RNA sequence: GUAAAUGUGAUCGAGAGGGAAUGAGCACUGUAAUGUGCACAGGAACGAGGAAUUGCUAGUAAUCGUUAUCUCAUUAAGAAG
């Protein structure tokens, strides 16, 4: 969700709405177990480095060298 | 018989201007560095408009040099030195932009801090007692 | 004592009897012999070697070397 | 080996001198003859043990014959001033602050050693710097303090 | 530009016609090698005597890459050697690398001195120095009284290299280098 | 002796500028925060204020305006009033007095207590 | 030909300077005796006809370009020829641009005397700016 | 924001090395500065480190930058290349 916030002008008559970035931890919770640590964002992945390790062979990667 | 005729003029030990001491050896650049508000880089700005050969050492000047360049730093923005080159800039008190020289910055400073704290503003109550107040962390570093 | 930023006459004059028989010469020695400043041992060594008195023999980056009157080179 | 710190000189309207039980020393190995090759600071305060658990301000071993060197700081003084300041004990013309007990080394040299005096009035001069071995004050009531030829 | 000729040692000096002069040192240092410059990397190093096949100059380079924030810096070593040997050649007026053979036979201490005791306490005692290790310490003291002669001192560092050089090769009480070869071989014959 | 000044302006002036006006005085982050517009909050603390400046006749004293609106540069509205500004823990009690312009509320109150070992 | 690599650049670079000053086809920015040439700099240039050596290093970066026939040159390609590495308290030296006003200023100067056309993708020479250079080359080299 | 060490010429001359605490400002990110950039000041210790102690055999150790690598609105003096 973008959420919306209301903010006032120098005349506290006059009213503009501003939207709310998503940043932070609070939408990037680990897909295989909610955690909010150690989550890997490259290749748009969103799971963190304990699942990922339980999970890496069914998806695919290997330790080559 | 042949002459040299590329000698520095007969030197002065060490020369007075504003309740400071100026080596005279000294060449011109380094030389202000030692009034409180010359800095290097403003330093090289006043005597690029007074116009004196920054490689003069600085007991070989004349009164007539050291006028030129005790008229610049009494009054910076009539020869064309920009405000953003100055220590004192938009002064609450007066408005107005400045250039503080010698004993002028610590009494600036104190009257400044005095103000705050006879008022209560936290920033100068940490400064009497010794403490940071640019966000720097105090439990590792800057101990006795 | 501290070194200085003048060549007076009576140092100038004994400067030309000394730069006569003495090899390789450089900043240092007419700042360490005399007591010139390496501001005026530039300016001197530089003026002499216009007045055919010594001759450069090399000048690469800053470093700058000179040879007077009982210099000798190697020979094939 | 054992070793007397005295502080000797001509002493005028000083009650007490007080020493540091500091100090920076040079040393010689017992076994091959050779001097450690640094100073070594020797404090009361540091505690060591030898290999038979007796306590020793210092432990080093020679770099050259891998011995075990040991130095113990006897205090002589009297009396702490303040809790702080060994007052070294008065022996006729000299002051006695200390004994050094070397084993496995000699001790050739005591660099420096910091000194307080106390003078006569009650007025402590804490950390005493001689000039040419020589240390003068005065206070505000003009009574002199003085230590001259000081070694 | 300056020449078409033959290999001379930075264009300028003859190659040829040099002698050792001390029998004990004969077989372990390269005048041989013609090289333009003094820079190679023939990857001799992962060999059984390997560093004894560099050529001198080349030795005497890598002995400046020191003190910890020069490591790597070998262009700078050869511009400061470069100007050292006009200094010399000047000074003393023959072939420099004449003065770098001379300073090496001089500045080698002949016996040393070592733990021998192996069934008890190790007591000292004198001993002597193969060829290449005495070869090996004249360029390290030649190298360490030059760095430790600059530090704090006006004079420029190509200069200096000519002073030590010059009074090595001639073998005076002047050098550094000579000096310490002097009290090793001292402190040698007092534990004899 | 001389009236209260701020950056060249007089309190008679200065009490009568829109906040708007006020702006061209103040050090630039404080510009920013003013530029982007106020929260529905700091509306309320706003017109609370300037009621009470309003209604505020005699010599008794109005009663106190409580604010969580810690960021807010002081406005030469809120002058003389009692102020209740929140530390984390409790709602600490100021007057704010004509030298605390160009400064935000937060400068005047400790969330941290002062420490002696 | 290709005429412009014929000659050393320590000997263009100086040449073309004077010829430049004696005409006044550059103007000095104001405030140029105090001005920085970056903020990685630590202070003002020694020379004060330093604004003359940057108009003559800019025609030599075009006559070079030219030659090797390139993509025309941009503001933020000449900004990253001239960086340096800027002098960071206590971190480690960074890699930062040149201030881009002095750069525009020349290059205005140089199209209003007709010797720099802009194209849509960069700045590009003309046949004066280029003539220029190949009748001085033609003495120096002699 | 597309190297830096580095290459040539000038310059400066032995606390013109060094940038710590701090002033009135001028901008940026942000919902919010407390975070970051910039200009002018200001100018602290430190002049090569006691007892001890840690890696490293060749494109290695150490030096120098750089990350369309990871953290990341804005923040690297951290790791991994
Ligand atoms: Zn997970």
């Amino acid at each position: 969700m973008n959420k919306q916030m209301i903010k006032y002008n120098a005349d506290l008559e006059t009213t503009f709405t501003v939207e709310r970035k998503d940043f932070g931890r609070t939408n990037r919770r680990c897909r295989a177990c909610f955690a909010y640590n150690g989550v890997i964002r490259k290749y748009d992945l969103m799971i963190c480095r304990r699942c990922f390790r339980e999970y890496a062979g069914d998806i695919g990667f290997k330790i080559y060298d | 018989k042949l002459v040299f005729n590329n000698n520095p003029l007969p030197i002065q030990a060490m020369i007075r201007m504003f309740n400071t001491n100026i080596d005279g050896k000294k060449q011109i650049i380094k030389a202000l560095t030692t009034i409180r508000g010359i800095g290097d880089r403003l330093s090289l700005a006043i005597l690029r408009r007074a116009k004196i050969p920054t490689d003069k050492r600085a007991g070989e000047l004349t009164e007539d040099e050291l006028n030129e360049i005790n008229e610049v730093i009494l009054n910076p923005q009539k020869y064309d030195i920009p405000e953003w080159m100055l220590n004192h800039q938009n002064d609450p008190i007066d408005g107005t932009t400045k250039h503080l020289i010698g004993n002028q910055i610590e009494g600036t400073i104190r009257l400044w801090n005095e103000r705050g704290k006879k008022i209560g503003l936290v920033r100068a109550f940490r400064t009497s007692l010794g403490l940071k107040v640019r966000g720097q962390r105090t439990k590792s570093n800057g101990r006795g | 004592v501290k070194r200085h930023e003048r060549v007076e006459d009576d140092i100038f004059n004994k400067i030309v009897k000394d730069v006569k028989n003495m090899r390789i010469l450089t900043r240092t020695t007419l700042s360490e012999r005399y007591n010139l400043s390496l501001n005026i041992s530039i300016k001197l060594l530089r003026f002499l070697e216009e007045n055919q008195i010594i001759k450069l023999i090399s000048s690469h980056r800053g470093s700058k070397i000179y040879a007077g009157s009982k210099y000798e080179p190697l020979k094939v | 080996m054992k070793y007397n710190v005295y502080i000797e000189g001509t002493f005028s309207g000083i009650q007490s001198i007080m020493v540091e039980q500091v100090y920076p020393i040079t040393i010689k190995c017992s076994g091959c003859n050779l001097v450690h090759k640094k100073d070594v600071i020797l404090s009361i305060d540091s505690i060591n043990y030898t290999d038979k658990d007796e306590k020793v301000n210092l432990k080093v071993k020679c770099a050259s014959c891998t011995r075990q060197m040991y130095i113990l700081i006897k205090s002589m003084a009297t009396e702490l001033y303040e809790e702080k300041f060994y007052c070294a004990k008065k022996e006729d013309n000299r002051y006695l602050a200390s004994q050094l007990q070397g084993r496995g080394c000699y001790i050739e040299k005591i660099k420096d050693a910091n000194i307080h005096v106390l003078s006569e009035k009650g007025r402590i001069y804490p950390d005493i710097v001689f000039d040419e071995g020589y240390w003068r004050e005065e206070d505000n009531m003009n009574n002199t303090s003085s230590i001259e030829d000081f070694n | 530009t300056e020449t078409s000729g033959d290999i001379k040692l930075f264009g300028r000096y003859p190659y040829t016609d040099l002698e050792v002069k001390d029998i004990t040192l004969e077989k372990y240092i390269n005048v041989a090698s013609k090289v333009i410059l003094p820079h190679t990397s023939s990857r001799l190093n992962t060999k059984k005597f390997g560093r004894t096949k560099i050529p001198v100059v080349e030795r005497f380079v890598n002995a400046m890459m020191r003190k910890g924030r020069n490591n790597g810096k070998k262009t700078l070593a050869m511009r400061i050697v470069k100007d050292a040997f006009f200094i010399i050649e000047g000074v003393t007026g023959q072939n420099p690398i004449q003065i770098l053979v001379d300073a090496i036979c001089n500045s080698g201490p002949r016996e040393d001195s070592a733990r021998i005791g192996k069934g008890g306490v190790m007591k000292r005692s004198s001993v002597d120095v193969s060829p290449l290790r005495r070869i090996n310490i004249a360029i390290f003291l030649l190298a360490k009284g030059v760095r430790n002669s600059t530090f704090k001192d006006i004079k420029m560092l190509p200069e200096i290299i000519a002073e030590e050089l010059i009074n090595a090769a001639k073998n005076t009480q002047s050098s550094f280098a000579v000096k310490k070869k002097e009290e090793i071989e001292r402190i040698a014959k007092s534990n004899r | 002796f001389k009236e209260f000044s701020y950056k060249g302006v007089n309190l008679e002036t200065l009490t009568s500028m829109s906040i708007s006006e006020f702006k061209e005085l103040l050090p630039s982050k404080l510009r920013r925060s003013i530029n982007r517009g106020f929260s529905a909050a700091e509306r309320d603390f706003i017109k609370k204020c300037i009621k009470a400046r309003s209604e505020n006749t005699g010599l008794e004293r109005p009663e106190q305006i409580n604010t969580n609106t810690r960021n807010l540069p002081i406005l030469p509205t809120m002058i003389g009033l009692q102020i209740g500004v929140y530390s984390g823990r409790d709602f600490m009690p100021m007057v704010i007095k004509e030298e605390m312009l160009g400064r935000r509320l937060r400068d005047y109150v400790e969330t941290r207590k002062l420490c002696t070992h | 030909n290709t005429e412009i690599f014929k000659v050393r650049h320590d000997t263009f670079i100086p040449a073309l300077s004077e010829y430049l000053r004696t005409n006044k086809t550059v103007v000095p920015i104001k405030n140029f005796d105090i001005i920085k040439t970056s903020r990685g700099k630590e202070t003002s240039p020694l020379d004060i006809n330093w604004y003359y050596t940057r108009a003559a290093s800019i025609i030599r970066k075009l006559l070079i370009s030219k030659a090797k026939n390139e993509k025309p040159l941009s503001i933020v390609r000449f900004s990253s020829e001239y960086g340096c590495a800027k002098d960071r308290g206590n971190r480690p030296n960074k890699h930062v641009r040149a201030s881009k006003g002095i750069i525009i200023k020349i290059l205005n100067d140089l199209q209003e005397k007709g010797w720099v056309e802009k194209k849509e993708n960069g700045w590009t020479l003309k046949k004066e700016a280029e003539e220029v250079s190949k009748q001085l080359i033609e003495k120096l080299i002699n």
